[PDB]
């Protein structure tokens, strides 16, 4: 796997054009069975590394209990591996097992950060979509029918968007000039998870909520 | 719309709270000696409606409407108009659920007018449109016949004579918002054209020196890689701490010179490109790069706005052009009608202008037996009088204006045809409350409403006589 030749698949070229998978339940359901034990094992199989990254690639055409918990997968396997890299280099062992974990570490948090790009990026479109045509959606009183559910969108997207951001503020602990080597790849990286939030702070309600 | 209740506070000669009550919704006549205070209640209703040009009021200002100036202790006008709405047919928009409608028009010294409806305040314009509705637009009227002006409604410009019959149909109100929809959006147009000019000189230009200096950007991106892999092994090479060893075992033997002015002729062309680009230039001609798109669609969206707009109000003249036939056929023809039994053995009709079209503008003309009339500045001030009113009457029975307010309109009549025009009212042209100031009691005799005005202490009362 890759990270730059992706990142410019997604960010250059058209985002919303992607293809539509005939049943996403089936094989989003065995990529949890593969992750509630194993969070890096996505790696292993070139299969399952298309099959994450299609499943990502379709965000705004899935339904919103299969968003949460694929939310919930993302989150989960950075905490996991956060909390996995931070126990292996806090610790006092030797440069050269960690220097060897360090590829299969370095390539992981590839596929996770494009993961979390293209989730803050569609998940800033579809808060920009729904904060666009309304007054205030910074709380739940004086609605209607469909406002209801415009605002409990508003909540949903915003708390799978307090995950990932507990995520983030997961990932960032680890020294990661010790993971990524030199600044151009540890800027791109950087870069990847920062430049999302600075296009969804645009959000007039969104920077209006604390959390 | 008929008036039931008229309150004026501190208008011209009314320093004190009047509250006139009691209309009756077919006739009303005021009366009174000279300098009694009637043609200031018609322009306490005038002011209630909306003026701009004061000389209709009589005043070379708005502070010239108070009580003496408003420097005898009356420092605010204001007038309050209550309308009845028992008959919805004839009310405005949105205001169906409310059986009385108030309007008060106030000025201080000093500023300016303000307006409130049902005691809540209001700017000018939601009154205006709110008047405008019931086509009681007292800024060109078809329904107000001010003192000494009913011997010139014939001296009109065919433009005028145009707009009465606009306002009949229901088109004045489209009249002056497309022109001044054009004229809006020719100030906006060439404040886009100024707008493109300057996207045009000031923006791709510094855009494309931005692109310039992206690709010079990867080229020094090419080089920071070539300092943290070279500069990194040179490091490591003259550090020589078992990792050092992993990384000087695949090297093995590089010579030291060369790489170390390697290193000089890599850190040279680093500090020429440091100050030639910053590193951050991605995310800046990202930015630029997404508001020059949204800014070029902008301008594509607000261009197919002006087309959208231009061709509907293109689309929306023809219908005008086909209801201001349809009512200038009907009009001249009750025009003809009622002058022919106002006075006998007449005629009159509305035509258009010799060679021009209809919407350009009408003129009247006049028979008097079996020949016509080359010029109408032959006729008398009673014949004149009665060609206008019988114009304002055609205008009731093609769509009646629900106040008619005639400033002494039987100043050049005979007794015969005053008696005629207060039978004619009180009979015939049912359908409008009409507040007549007159002073021959031909006409006041006639009324089912008679208010006098009188000058006592100072100040100006109205009694239901
Ligand atoms: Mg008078």
């Amino acid at each position: 796997f890759s990270l730059s030749e992706y990142l410019t698949k997604f960010q250059t070229t058209d985002r919303e054009s992607y293809p539509r998978l005939q049943d996403p339940s089936r094989e989003l359901n065995v990529i949890i069975d593969q992750l509630a034990v194993s969070p890096e094992q996505i790696d292993a199989s070139p299969d399952s590394l298309e099959a994450l990254i299609d499943l990502c690639h379709d965000f705004p055409h899935l339904t919103p209990k299969l968003q949460t918990q694929l939310s919930y997968l993302i989150s989960s396997s950075l905490s996991n591996l956060s909390k996995d890299i931070k126990a292996n280099l806090s610790s006092n062992v030797n440069f050269t097992e960690i220097g060897g974990l360090i590829p299969q570490w370095k390539r992981h948090l590839e596929e996770y950060g494009y993961l979390i790009q293209v989730l803050l990026t569609f998940l800033q479109d579809e808060l920009h979509k729904v904060s666009s045509q309304s007054t205030n959606l910074n709380r739940s009183a004086k609605n209607s029918k469909n406002d209801s559910a415009n605002v409990e969108l508003f909540k949903r997207d915003c708390n799978q968007m307090e995950n990932l951001l507990e995520s983030i503020t997961k990932l960032l602990e680890i020294n990661l000039s010790k993971i990524f080597q030199t600044t151009p790849e540890k800027d791109l990286f950087i870069g990847l998870f920062t430049r999302p939030l600075f296009v969804l702070l645009e959000i007039e309600p969104v920077t209006k909520v604390s959390s | 719309m008929k008036v039931e209740e008229l309150i004026i506070d501190g208008f011209k000669s009314y320093a004190t709270r009047t509250v006139i009550t009691d209309w009756d919704p077919q006739f009303n006549a005021i009366t009174g000696l000279n300098g009694s205070g009637k043609s200031n209640i018609l322009d306490a209703i005038c002011f209630v409606l909306g003026i701009a040009s004061m000389s209709t009021v009589r005043a070379s200002s708005l502070q010239d409407l108070i009580y003496k100036r408003g420097q005898a202790g009356v420092t605010k006008a204001s007038v309050t108009i209550v309308f009845d709405n028992t008959d919805k047919s004839n009310s405005p928009i949105g205001f169906t659920n409310s059986p009385q409608i108030s309007v008060t028009r106030q000025v201080v010294l000093g500023g300016t007018s303000k307006y409130l409806i049902n005691g809540h305040r209001a700017p000018q314009q939601s009154v205006l449109q709110l008047f405008q509705s019931v086509q009681l637009n007292i800024n060109n009227p078809n329904f107000l016949i001010m003192q000494g002006k009913i011997t010139k409604v014939l001296n009109m410009k065919p433009s005028e004579i145009l707009s009465l019959i606009e306002e009949a149909a229901g088109t004045k109100m489209f009249e002056d918002r497309r022109e001044k929809a054009e004229r809006t959006m020719s100030k906006k147009e060439t404040k886009l054209q100024e707008n493109r000019t300057l996207l045009t000189e000031e923006i791709e230009p510094k855009l494309e020196k931005l692109r310039n200096e992206k690709r010079m950007f990867l080229e020094f991106q090419s080089t920071q890689t070539d300092l943290e892999k070279t500069e990194r092994i040179v490091v490591s090479y003259e550090y020589y701490f078992d990792l050092v060893r992993n990384i000087v075992k695949q090297n093995e033997g590089i010579d030291l010179d060369t790489y170390r002015e390697r290193s000089k002729q890599l850190n040279e062309k680093f500090q020429e490109l440091r100050k030639k680009v910053n590193p951050n230039i991605m995310n800046m001609i990202e930015n630029v790069e997404k508001k020059e798109a949204a800014l070029k669609t902008m301008i594509k969206t607000i261009e197919k706005d002006k087309m959208k707009i231009q061709e509907t109000i293109s689309k929306l003249n023809e219908y005008k052009r086909e209801t201001l036939v349809k009512t200038w056929e009907k009009v001249t023809l009750d025009f003809g009608n009622i002058f022919a039994d106002l006075l006998p053995n007449s005629f009159a009709k509305l035509v258009p202008c010799e060679g021009k079209d209809v919407t350009q503008g009408l003129e009247v003309k006049v028979k008097l037996g079996n020949i016509w009339k080359e010029s109408l500045i032959e006729l008398s001030g009673g014949q004149r009088s009665l060609i206008a009113l019988s114009l304002i009457m055609a205008l009731l029975q093609f769509r009646p204006a629900p106040m008619y307010i005639l400033d002494q309109v039987d100043a050049a009549l005979d007794l015969s045809h005053t008696q005629n025009i207060g039978h004619l009212i009180k009979t015939r042209f049912k359908g409008s409350q009409f507040i007549v100031v007159s002073l021959k009691e031909g006409m006041f005799a006639n009324a089912n409403r008679v208010f006098r005005t009188r000058f006592q202490d100072g100040t100006s009362v109205v009694s239901i006589m």
